[PDB]
């Protein structure tokens, strides 16, 4: 079964001229593949600006435009955008049905790097007397979008009961992430306190809850 | 333009689900309609096509004998008709045109798991906990079956300083969120703050007044 081939990411600055490729592992690509490029952006539905390999779809801005070169549909954004940073999808008619790509991540440089604010909820009363006890904690505005989380029970780590989420896009351009710590409520009460440490570009930050 | 989707749910091994795409805004039965889905953390998967009078139809292999998709330009509704549901096909499903926004996508979890309501928490502030005058409150929305969850606030009166995470999936397959809400510290003794929690999929409705410990 043919695959459709993109990059998996590229880089531009503002201003810049970027140049996406969609290839087919069979060969050639005409005018009869009808390729079709689809943006998505985080907490926005996908929206498909290039039909029929060069078809404009209707309020996409005219700095994207779709051809063949070199046997390859291709996009290109002439002086590229902060918002055009986001996934673009390449899909390809196969006579009998379309095939999407893998999508290429395009990033538009400038963002300014964010530390990461961190806040950390101790169990409620309520989730106590269910004879439960989690720990939240919830990282916001950091950029770029990767953070490590480690727990610490005291003063000592602990792995058991971790569950941390992959980083989302914030609508500031920022990220977030939340980890969870699940632990008994003989636990939660037989230490001094927990910890939450967020490590981002070298840098941690720590927040701390103590039993009440 | 719009296209609205319904009709995604949580459907057991061997079930049957109808999804509809509604219409409007532009000449529907001058365009080919698709049907795409994506499962999550996998890749965009086109399922199926119809052309305008709605006597093409291609289907992936994957799916020919179980879908049928179909429309109605007399009421400008685009249609799958799913068959034979097996756990492969759990994706986000959305109709999509060549051109312009796609519809914002509907929910399908074919598994043999009964949906589980969620149980909430309130994630109370403390004055001795702020950081430069805010505080931060809000609600824990634990283990539940599956997506998705919304999260209000004050009945969707309050949306400065709201921010809503993404659910965790835990080892056992429930998710869980939370959504939090900064605040001065001076509107902790005179406003009231109340997260409206739904979780469609098991009806599950709850309210919870966050105060202070
Ligand atoms: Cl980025
Ligand atoms: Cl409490």
């Amino acid at each position: 079964q043919a695959v459709v081939i993109q990059e998996s990411a590229l880089t531009t600055s503002p201003g810049g001229t970027v140049i996406l490729t969609c290839r087919s592992s069979t060969g050639t690509i005409t005018t009869s593949n009808y390729a079709n490029w689809v943006q998505k952006k985080p907490n926005h539905v996908f929206t498909g600006l290039i039909g029929a390999t060069s078809i404009r779809a209707p309020g996409v801005p005219v700095r994207f435009s779709g051809f063949l070169i070199g046997g390859k549909a291709a996009l290109t954004i002439t002086g590229a955008q902060t918002e055009d940073d986001a996934m673009y999808f390449c899909a390809l008619w196969y006579n009998t049905h379309y095939v999407f790509g893998g999508g290429t991540k395009v990033t538009v440089l400038g963002q300014p790097k964010a530390a990461p604010s961190v806040t950390l909820f101790p169990p409620s009363s309520e989730e106590l007397q269910a004879n439960k006890a989690t720990l939240v904690c919830l990282i916001s505005d950091f950029y770029p979008g990767a953070v490590t989380v480690a727990w610490k029970a005291d003063s000592s780590p602990v792995k058991a009961g971790v569950e941390t989420t992959t980083p989302s896009k914030q609508s500031n351009n920022k990220y977030a992430a939340s980890s969870y710590l699940s632990l008994t409520p003989e636990q939660w009460k037989s230490h001094r306190s927990y910890s939450c440490q967020v490590t981002h570009e070298g840098s941690t930050v720590e927040k701390t809850v103590a039993p009440t | 333009v719009q296209l609205v989707e319904s009709g995604g749910g949580l459907v057991q091994p061997g079930g049957s689900l109808r999804l509809s795409c509604a219409a409007s805004g532009f000449i529907f039965s001058s365009d080919w309609m698709n049907w795409v889905r994506q499962a999550p953390g996998k890749g965009l998967e086109w399922v199926a096509n119809i052309n305008q009078d709605g006597s093409e139809k291609y289907y992936v292999d994957s799916v020919k004998g179980r879908f049928t998709i179909s429309r109605d330009n007399a009421q400008n509704s685009l249609y799958l008709q799913m068959n034979s549901l097996r756990a492969e096909d759990t994706a986000v499903y959305y109709c999509a045109k060549e051109l312009g926004p796609w519809g914002q996508g509907t929910l399908v979890t074919v598994s043999s798991a009964s949906t589980k309501g969620p149980s909430v928490f309130p994630l109370a502030p403390s004055s001795k906990s702020t950081s430069g005058g805010t505080a931060a409150l809000g609600c824990l929305v634990k283990d539940y079956f599956p997506e998705p969850v919304t999260v209000s606030w004050n009945s969707g009166a309050l949306t400065s300083g709201v921010h809503t995470f993404p659910a965790v999936l835990q080892s056992s397959g429930l998710y869980s969120l939370s959504s939090v809400v900064t605040v001065p510290s001076s509107s902790l003794g005179t406003q009231t703050y109340i997260c409206n929690v739904n979780h469609k999929p098991s009806n599950t409705k709850v309210d919870k007044r966050v105060e202070p410990k």
